[PDB]
């Protein structure tokens, strides 16, 4: 679900965008991870889980 | 002789409100062209998805 833009008075001149992010916007690799990569942008440890 | 000149005459006005008939329907088509184009360029702005 590409952002077609229409760039050109002809057929097919026209540019395709793509965008995401949000909370899972940490590391990836087709998903972001389970335990990791994600959560490092929701959870976030440092709640008891440094010491 | 005669018959073919005063025939030949309005053969004449009879060109010449074919010429008449012709002007009205272009006009019409005109018109029509104007419309199309701005069917056109609603048609490509439409095709301006994402925005």
């Amino acid at each position: 679900k590409n952002l077609v833009f229409q760039i050109g008075a002809n057929a097919t001149q026209q540019i395709s965008v793509n965008i995401e992010d949000m909370g899972a916007d940490a590391l990836g690799i087709k998903e972001a991870d389970g335990s990791i990569a994600a959560l490092h942008s929701v959870n976030d440890l440092d709640v008891t889980k440094f010491a | 002789m005669r018959g073919q000149i005063r025939g030949l005459e309005m053969a004449s006005k009879n060109s010449q409100d074919g010429i008449s008939l012709i002007q009205t329907a272009e006009g019409a088509l005109t018109e029509t062209h104007a419309i199309l184009q701005r069917v056109r360029e609603l048609v490509v702005q439409a095709g301006n998805t994402g925005t």
